[PDB]
């Protein structure tokens, strides 16, 4: 299917220390493979991911000379930021940018996006056609001409369209085994007494990955959701995720719900019912 | 790969 | 790392042109030339990312990441373009330029009435020593000498008198002993020319 | 409107010593650049600084050589100790993202720096003006002086001309390269030549007078010296003529 | 400054049997701003040795972070995790459930 490479950096302005925290992670779809952190002893960008410890020197001193550079832009943007919105230089703010280039089934170009943000809200951002910003507010306004007075759209589209995206196809095929194969999930449903009335069904996929997954309760073959809870999906630990959706159902009638489930590791569709 | 050599400032 | 033939290129005024360079590694992606004068510092012309063609005036720059082959040409040169041209790239990791050696190039004048002269010249001060000025040549008519026997030749340098429309040539020699005279100062090819009693 | 400055602009120096480099970027810029440029012909860039930071110094070589930049306005490359191995042009350059976006940078005029195996080798050029012929004013109307600049050691000399006390740039014409007055010999002594054309009849107003000036960078005052002869020092040799229609 | 109280789930890695060593989780997301305390609480005590995941953020902008530590879990042993942030008054004790 289509696959992602994403960069997350986040920034965080600390008063009465010398430097802001700053820690950037990079992924391919649901799989972490680079960090750095402003704080930690190496200050490298440090491996995650088994299949780009073979990368050579020259990548790594690329690497960690790129993302040094960035925490030194965002503790400008910090300072910068401060005074657009006039703000006491005794609390802490947050900058937060992600960017990345999304790929189809062919491994082609689908998309590319960059996203700034401070304080948790929108600031700036690309849109699609990685020529042209939208800004949230009158500081993001003044950023915004600056940026297309110096045309940062060209120099990110570029990047975008050629080097994320063949970066991406490189680390699909090395680490193969890891990225590209799949682990559907292992199922399995509980029962609970809630009360004299009533009990609960939960149904479980466990161990599967990617995270993208479809958890969804039939009535009788009639999709319902009332009185239905499903959980966030979560990590294991492992590389691989986990999830739960539950029904609360009359005693009696569980026989009548049924439990279904979609993702892209099952060959088709697996229905599951409470069994005694 | 990330982008480089930098970003420029807000 | 880049390669870029030394030279010298010496050309005539009017001609085109064309200095180049090759690289190796791949990840290069923007492409640079600069010129610099004798003892100056180098000054950017052109610059080209990725691939293609770019003019300015008399200059067109050109990029084949394929072959990785760089190159400037120069139509309808002029005296003022000689010096010492640079190519220099750079990927997108670091602001690092790599330079090539550097061309060193000589355009030289024309002139429209040649007057080749040998002048003999006195010492201003109170004192009787002397300097032959070989000038007023024609730019194609230039000197091998690089004579010892104790006596100094200089190569040839061009001087523009502003003031009026005139550009000249010119070069010196001089020896210690006054067993030495002009007229016999160069071994090298001239043409035939002025001298005076 | 100033560019970026370099300081000194001349450095003389005997190996063993330190040596200090200085550039002012253009205020405003961030970005802070050294390169080495040796007749071993290309420039190279030894280190570039960001905020302050020093971002990459692949090029630094690994022994003898620091690079600082105590604030945004200065920074500083130091030698120590310097040895004959290291004389070059060092240029400093500035820039900001944008341009360098463009890859345009500004560039210092350069600190062109000497280290000597040893300072008895120094010696100051000898000045002369030579005087226009006859033959020359009555076949062509026009008048050349000749200035030889001889005999100096190292090669860190600038020739200018002065008339009534104003420096000259037309009709002057002074050699790109200066001689060598023994080719065979690796530390041979230099020489360095120039005209200045004038009209016929500007030589022969005795009211003109023409100066050819030299100045020399070598010795400066906290350099040792015990020869019976005059310290090589920087200075000023300078050589004087006056019109005649005579 | 918006601010945005942690979401938090306790589980374990594998499916829980007394007596088996496995991987207790904490796992804390939608939460803003970064700064937070994460505990693993054995009997109202302090697990040492902690670890987690590098920060990172969803869609929205809020953060998320994984905590864990190997654990063997047993009939009367009680596990929870602590999580204190600038939107609570005082930290959240969240209890771990075996089918949570």
């Amino acid at each position: 299917g289509s696959h992602s490479m994403r960069y997350f950096f986040t920034s965080v302005s600390r008063p009465g220390r010398g430097e802001p925290r700053f820690i950037a992670v990079g992924y391919v779809d649901d799989t972490q493979f680079v960090r750095f952190d402003s704080d930690a002893a190496s200050q490298r960008m440090e491996p995650r991911a088994p299949w780009i410890e073979q990368e050579g020197p020259e990548y790594w001193d690329g690497e960690t000379r790129k993302v040094k550079a960035h925490s030194q832009t965002h503790r400008v943007d910090l300072g910068t930021l401060r005074g657009y919105y006039n703000q006491s230089e005794a609390g802490s703010h947050t900058v937060q940018r992600m960017y990345g280039c999304d790929v189809g089934s062919d491994w082609r170009f689908l998309r590319g996006y960059h996203q700034y943000a401070y304080d948790g809200k929108d600031y700036i951002a690309l849109k699609e056609d990685l020529r042209s910003w939208t800004a949230a507010d009158m500081a993001a306004q003044t950023t915004k001409h600056k940026w297309e007075a110096a045309h940062v759209a060209e120099q990110l589209r570029a990047y975008l369209e050629g080097t994320c995206v063949e970066w991406l196809r490189r680390y699909l095929e090395n680490g193969k085994e890891t990225l590209q194969r799949t682990d559907a999930p292992k199922t399995h449903m509980t029962h609970h007494a809630v009360s004299d009335h009533e009990a609960t069904l939960r149904c479980w996929a466990l161990s599967f990955y990617p995270a993208e997954i479809t958890l969804t309760w039939q009535r009788d073959g009639e999709d319902q959701t009332q009185d239905t809870e499903l959980v966030e999906t979560r990590p294991a630990g492992d590389g691989t995720f986990q999830k739960w959706a539950a029904v609360v159902v009359p005693s009696g009638q569980e026989q009548r719900y049924t439990c279904h489930v979609q993702h892209e590791g099952l060959p088709k569709p697996l229905t599951l019912r409470w069994e005694p | 790969m990330v982008w480089g050599p930098d970003p420029l400032y807000v | 790392e880049v390669e870029q033939d030394p030279g010298p290129l010496s050309v005539p005024e009017g001609a085109i042109v064309s200095l180049n360079c090759t690289y190796s590694n791949s990840a290069f992606q923007y492409f640079m030339w600069y010129r610099q004068y004798s003892r100056k510092g180098p000054e950017l012309l052109m610059y080209t990312y990725s691939s293609g063609n770019k003019e300015d005036g008399r200059f067109t720059a050109q990029v084949d990441k394929s072959s990785k082959y760089i190159s400037l040409f120069i139509r309808d040169s002029q005296p003022s373009d000689s010096a010492t041209y640079l190519c220099a790239m750079r990927g997108d990791s670091s602001y690092k330029l790599i330079f090539g050696s550097g061309t060193r190039l000589l355009v030289r004048p024309d002139i429209q009435n040649p007057d080749p002269a040998v002048y003999q010249l006195r010492d201003s001060k109170s004192s009787d020593k002397s300097v032959c000025l070989f000038t007023d040549f024609d730019s194609q008519t230039n000197v091998s000498q690089s004579k010892d026997s104790d006596v100094y030749i200089t190569d040839k340098c061009v001087l523009d008198m502003r003031s009026m429309d005139f550009k000249s040539n010119s070069a010196v020699a001089w020896s210690n002993k006054s067993d030495f005279a002009c007229a016999n100062a160069f071994n090298n090819s001239i043409i035939p020319e002025d001298t005076f009693f | 409107d100033a560019g970026v400055i370099q300081s000194p602009r001349h450095e003389v120096t005997e190996m063993g010593q330190q040596v200090t480099l200085r550039c002012k970027p253009i205020s405003g810029h961030d970005y802070l650049f050294w390169y080495r440029q040796t007749m071993m012909r290309g420039l190279e860039l030894l280190i570039y600084f960001n905020n302050n930071v020093p971002i990459d110094d692949s090029g630094m070589p690994e022994d003898r050589f620091s690079a600082k930049m105590p604030n945004a306005s200065f920074s500083t490359l130091k030698i120590q100790p310097s040895e004959p191995r290291d004389s070059a042009v060092y240029f400093c350059a500035s820039s900001l993202w944008e341009k360098l976006a463009k890859n345009i940078q500004y560039f210092g005029a350069g600190t062109r720096l000497s280290v000597l195996e040893d300072l008895k080798n120094v010696f100051p050029p000898e000045v002369a003006v030579f005087e226009p012929s006859e033959a020359e004013i009555s076949h062509t109307q026009k008048a050349t002086l000749v200035c030889l600049a001889t005999g100096f050691y190292p090669d860190h000399v600038e020739l200018s001309w002065w008339v009534n006390g104003k420096e000259v740039h037309s009709g002057v014409c002074t050699d790109p390269q200066p001689l060598k007055e023994q080719p065979a010999l690796n530390d041979s002594r230099y020489a360095l030549s120039s005209r200045l054309r004038v009209s016929a009849t500007f030589w022969q107003d005795p009211r003109n007078h023409f100066r050819c000036q030299v100045q020399f960078y070598g010795l400066s005052e906290n350099d040792e010296w015990t020869q019976d002869r005059a310290k090589p020092v920087t200075q000023i040799v300078s050589a004087e003529a006056w019109g005649r229609a005579d | 400054m918006i601010q945005r109280t942690p979401k938090i789930q306790v589980y374990s890695r594998h499916p829980a049997e007394n007596g088996k060593s496995n991987f207790l989780n904490c796992y804390v997301s939608g939460f803003h701003p970064s700064d937070i305390e994460v505990d693993l609480l054995k009997n109202g005590e302090r697990i040492e040795k902690v670890e987690h995941s590098d920060l990172s953020f969803s869609k929205d902008w809020s953060f998320y972070l994984l905590y864990y530590t190997e654990f063997t879990p047993t009939e009367k042993d009680e596990y929870a995790c602590r999580v204190n942030h600038v939107t609570l008054s005082q930290p959240k004790i969240v209890k771990w459930d075996r089918d949570m």
